[PDB]
């Protein structure tokens, strides 16, 4: 209903371009805001293009930011230049109310500003230590290692296995991220039934499935 | 430009109790009998969601345990009674001038009974070893409070170099935290030791919780 599309990774020497495609309402009637959020930090308002087509902006960024739109295509555009690594952030677009609230939001698109190159992850299945099974519960793992930039998405059994899942925020080490996830199930679930971790890395256009097999 | 300052940076409230958080504006956000102050909730991995508009109006669909009050430069958001699903960060936002601006956010932690972690240790996968790498992973799951320490031992000797730790956000249903600790070594060094140990120190137990394995066929 509001959907952001963007490059994922941009070099600091280049420009950033993001498109917000809207549905279910018309840009002739509603304004659209841009808001960003660096990793672990707060929301920062970027600006707005009103229904009538005029714009207002974040004061500190106005010299390197512009917002425009195409009413007939239901698209709103953001462009930024003179990029900085602290432009790395989730970028959201949101519907105006005119001018009181942001009532519907897109899911956000991650933008990383960096000269490091895109790297697809290795995805490793983590089975328990070699042998039978000790407990009434079993915990399995999935290790997503050596990728860049953020994000990855991870599910278990295509998202049907969600209870008992813990997917941990990635850690950055020497220009590469590593992420892990655990899933805990009753002993009668595994290994008698298949458990697979599913990983997607949009920046490298890669998807990997790994079935957890006993050692 | 109007600057918003939120207080406290974080707070912890027990299930069923009352939370109130504050937003102070650098100058008045009032225009013709209305306060142009609004409140948003953001849950982990989600966009923000509008809760309260014009200081005290409940947005359609928002539960009635949420309320807002204030005028001029002083505003509050109140949740009473708090539920597990309210574990989130809350933002105030003003639009009495352009630019619109946000406060810096307040994180609400849900206080629950102490819970010991469930610890599991994982040797490197065959696939990682075949590739020339070796990571040992330890999960410390479903514990409270958030403070915890992990110590790694290799052949009985403490190892801190090469350990990466990561905490989840608070669980929206059971109010616990989990943490993953990954010891990454070269395959060369991994295959010159025999025993690998993850030790979890948490206020809930005496005994540190220890999980270990020996390298073997
Ligand atoms: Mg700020």
């Amino acid at each position: 209903q509001v959907k952001l599309e963007e490059s994922g990774l941009v070099a600091p020497s280049q420009s950033l371009s993001i498109t917000c495609t809207v549905s279910g309402f018309s840009l002739i009637r509603y304004g659209v805001h841009w808001v960003r959020q660096p990793p672990g930090k707060g929301l920062e308002w970027l600006g707005v293009i009103w229904a009538g087509g005029s714009t207002n902006y974040n004061s500190a960024l106005m010299s390197r930011l512009r917002i425009s739109k195409d009413n007939s295509k239901s698209q709103v555009f953001l462009k930024m230049n003179s990029l900085q690594t602290d432009d790395t952030a989730m970028y959201y677009c949101a519907r105006d109310d005119e001018g009181y609230v942001m009532d519907y939001w897109g899911q956000g698109t991650s933008v990383t500003v960096s000269s490091a190159k895109t790297t697809a992850p290795s995805v490793y299945p983590l089975a328990p230590g070699s042998a039978a099974q000790t407990n009434s519960m079993v915990t399995l793992g999935c290790l997503v290692k050596g990728y860049f930039p953020e994000p990855v998405t991870v599910t278990w059994n295509s998202g049907s296995l969600s209870s008992g899942v813990h997917t941990f925020p990635a850690v950055l080490q020497s220009d590469l991220y590593t992420l892990s996830s655990s899933v805990t199930v009753p002993s009668s679930t595994w290994p008698s039934e298949t458990v697979t971790c599913n990983v997607a890395h949009p920046a490298s256009s890669t998807k990997v499935d790994k079935k957890i097999v006993p050692r | 430009d109007i600057v918003l300052t939120q207080s406290p940076a974080s707070l912890a409230a027990s299930l069923g109790q009352r939370a109130t958080i504050s937003c102070r504006a650098s100058e008045s956000v009032d225009s013709y009998g209305n306060s142009f102050m609004h409140w948003y909730q953001q849950k982990p991995g989600q966009p923000p969601k509008l809760l309260i508009y014009l200081a005290s109006n409940l947005e359609s669909g928002v539960p009635a345990r949420f309320s807002g009050s204030g005028s001029r430069t002083d505003f509050t958001l109140t949740i009473d009674p708090v539920e597990a699903d309210d574990a989130a960060t809350y933002y105030c936002q003003q639009n009495n001038g352009v630019p619109w601006t946000f406060g810096g956010g307040t994180k609400l932690e849900i206080k629950r009974a102490d819970a010991a972690p469930t610890v599991s240790i994982f040797p490197p996968s065959s696939e990682q070893l075949t590739s020339g790498g070796a990571s040992v992973v330890c999960f410390l799951n479903n514990f409270y409070p958030k403070d915890i320490n992990v110590k790694w031992k290799i052949d009985g000797s403490e190892r801190q170099n090469g350990v990466l730790n990561s905490w989840t956000d608070q669980d929206s249903k059971d109010s616990t935290y989990s943490m993953s600790s990954t010891l990454t070594l070269t395959k060369d060094e991994y295959e010159r030791h025999n025993s690998y140990t993850c030790e979890a120190t948490h206020k809930t137990s005496t005994s540190p919780i220890v999980k270990s394995f020996n390298r073997n066929e």
